[PDB]
């Protein structure tokens, strides 16, 4: 369709081989059985194969394979480059750039001096850092300059959410605040909690908040009013999930509760953890809970039955990510585990000779890599598929004498790291690492 | 059991 | 009952309605167009015999022929719509390419590097791994 152009315009020398002599459509069919590594090699045999191995609908299919789903445009005997091939190649380069590309020194965004970064958001090109310094800061992931400082809270910030230009914050001052991320202006102060606002989860137009007062509150992000109050927990509420339909909450009362928010009704009390529930994941079908009991329970939301209780960690499960029934759990036992929550299999433990030396503070993952951060001052890249250590993405000099990495967000091309120390050996700051190509 | 190395707001 | 085909060079093959149904071209000629001897002007008696052998085995080793017989079996499977045979022969050709560098691909098929010294550098960098 678009390869006939190149044929009758870059007239290639006659070829005496098998695929140059097939009807174009049949050569394309044959070349469609190859993997990109081999299509990429074939393109280098001769001018005829190069033109044929750049068919758009050949690569639209390979990109759909690796979940690309979006072409790349870049506005001498010339060439009509495929956007789906540029899209595929670009991704493989970003991948190899994370895995083994030289680490260009990061942008350092200094702020929240001598305090803790307690929450991190990363949204397009904006970063939001929250702190016990009472403030939040909005940054540009591109320039590294501080754009705004969200001042108004009388106590320390301890949770946050970000949709798009709306920032939600939680503080020890018992209040949540709705913010405009461009203007820096606070547009609502949400009153109702009687204790510190510990967690929050935003789904579209509503944020659910958990407090040290043992309650949850559902709020309208636009009208700034408080729609519901979920009462039933007996100790502080530490984690919360909200999919638009149920609220799932975990607390220091050893319990996980499932709610219907509209009716304010507790549908299920999930019982089994023998210590505080500290982290939660919910995909509308399964709720996944991690506790100081060293266990991670997988529950069925619609019945409240416990499907799996996943054992093996030895300490608090600090963070978890759930995606397509793959669970990644980080722990204070200095260990990251990849679980298959369909079968309960523990697919991998990340514990090399290059294992973390302190607790895991944060993690992120995608189809290729797990990214982990720790008290040891490091952020490590791991191969999801093999469980193997790849490399240290960050290695604070102060890691062993006080320097810690509190939190990471990753995009497809950048890594953001919240870094600091309780003892002054690390000035507190964000690090931005760029893994893009051209 | 290396927890409480993770931050958490002070008590009131 | 059983139908008759006519290759391009003139030979007549007797085959069962069951075996020939596997090609949509022959099926259309028999059921919708009423081709008494089914005329096959793009398949010779040799390749026709080989395609019937596959169409009996089904409703590798067979495809260990010389390059060229594979070419004519790919063209026959496109003409007589046998998606099965078409898949196995095109897959068999691809397998001749997997896991080879540009210069050892140019060997299995006789290909010539028509690339200029600079062009080759461009195509080396553009398809890096």
């Amino acid at each position: 369709t678009q390869v006939k152009h190149m044929m009758q315009v870059i007239e290639p020398q006659f070829q005496r081989d098998f695929i140059s002599l097939l009807p174009k459509e049949l050569a394309l069919y044959v070349l469609s059985f190859l993997e990109p590594k081999d299509l990429l090699q074939a393109a280098q045999t001769c001018r005829y194969w190069r033109i044929l191995a750049e068919d758009n609908l050949l690569w639209r299919e390979k990109c759909k394979e690796e979940g690309i789903d979006e072409p790349l445009h870049i506005k001498k005997p010339g060439f009509i480059h495929s956007p789906w091939k540029s899209a595929y190649i670009r991704q493989h380069r970003i991948d190899t750039n994370w895995r083994r590309g030289e680490l260009k020194s990061p942008k350092v965004l200094k702020g929240h001096d001598d305090h803790v970064i307690t929450c991190l958001q990363f949204c397009g090109n904006r970063i939001v850092s929250g702190s016990d310094d009472n403030t939040l800061k909005v940054w540009s992931a591109v320039t590294g300059k501080c754009l705004r400082t969200l001042v108004g809270h009388t106590g320390g910030v301890w949770s946050s959410q970000m949709r798009d230009n709306i920032i939600i914050s939680g503080s020890t001052d018992r209040t949540l605040k709705v913010w405009n991320a461009e203007t820096g202006e606070c547009i609502h102060t949400l009153y109702g909690h009687t204790s510190t606002v510990r967690c929050m989860h935003l789904h579209e137009k509503r944020v659910v908040s958990g407090s040290r007062d043992a309650t949850l509150r559902v709020w309208d992000i636009e009208t700034g009013q408080c729609l519901h109050v979920l009462m039933g927990h007996v100790a502080a509420v530490r984690c919360v999930q909200y999919d638009g339909r149920r609220v799932v909450s975990g607390a220091y009362d050893f319990m996980v509760k499932v709610w219907d928010p509209e009716t304010e009704t507790c549908l299920h009390t999930l019982q089994g953890h023998t210590n505080r529930v500290y982290s939660l994941q919910f995909d509308g079908i399964h709720v996944v809970s991690g506790s100081l009991d060293t266990s991670i329970r997988v529950w069925d939301v619609e019945t409240g039955n416990c499907i799996h209780t996943l054992t093996g960690h030895q300490s608090l499960t600090s963070g978890m990510e759930l995606k397509d029934n793959i669970l990644v759990s980080g722990n204070a036992d200095s260990t990251v585990k990849i679980w298959d929550i369909k079968t309960g299999q523990c697919l991998q433990t990340l514990q090399g000779p290059n294992k973390h030396q302190s607790a895991v503070t944060c993690l992120q993952f995608n189809k290729n890599f797990v990214i982990t951060s720790s008290d040891d001052g490091t952020v490590k890249l791991w191969d999801l598929k093999t469980g193997e250590f790849i490399r240290n993405l960050v290695t604070l000099e102060s890691g062993g004498s006080g320097g810690v990495v509190w939190r990471i967000r990753a995009s497809n091309t950048k890594l953001v790291c919240a870094v600091g120390s309780r003892n002054g050996t690390e000035e507190t700051k964000l690090l931005v690492l760029d893994f893009d190509v051209d | 059991k290396k927890f409480e190395l993770l931050p958490t707001p002070p008590l009131s | 009952p059983s139908i008759k085909l006519q290759s391009s060079d003139g030979e007549i093959f007797e085959v069962d309605v069951e075996i020939a149904k596997q090609s949509v071209t022959i099926k259309t000629m028999l059921e919708d167009l009423g081709m008494d001897p089914v005329p096959l002007p793009n398949v010779n008696a040799a390749i026709l015999k080989k395609v019937i052998q596959w169409c009996t085995h089904h409703k590798q080793e067979f495809l260990k022929v010389d390059q060229g017989t594979l070419f004519e079996l790919i063209l026959a499977a496109n003409y007589l719509d046998i998606k099965g045979l078409l898949d196995v022969t095109c897959k068999t050709v691809a397998n001749m390419i997997k896991g080879k560098t540009p210069e050892e691909i140019r060997k299995t098929f006789n290909i010539k590097n028509d690339f200029t010294e600079e062009e080759e550098a461009q195509v080396r960098k553009e398809n890096q791994w």
